[PDB]
């Protein structure tokens, strides 16, 4: 709502503005990174139990 | 008051005001303090007749 002032001169103040913003965000994607090894993956399965 | 336009309808609001200076004498003192902006540039010109 744009504030508004009722100036002391008879002059027109033609319109007043009142309108609607609108923003497109953004996006972005974060990143990680886990690896395992070769042996690890039969001890936590059990093929080498 | 109402106003018609091909875009939309106006409405005017007035109101009437009315001032008295009530003090016989100085009621009132403009200080001036600090200055911020040489809007006019001090270069050369130069007035051609």
């Amino acid at each position: 709502h744009q504030p508004l002032i009722a100036r002391d001169g008879p002059h027109p103040i033609e319109q007043p503005t009142h309108n609607y913003m609108t923003k497109i965000i953004d996006r972005r994607a974060l990143n990680a990174a886990f690896s395992l090894a070769t042996e690890a993956i039969a001890l936590l399965t059990g093929e080498a139990l | 008051a109402r106003h018609e336009t091909g875009g939309g309808v106006n409405f005017t609001l007035t109101q009437p005001r009315g001032n008295v200076d009530l003090g016989v004498g100085y009621t009132a003192v403009v200080a001036t303090a600090t200055v911020r902006n040489p809007v006019t540039d001090m270069g050369n010109l130069p007035q051609n007749f």
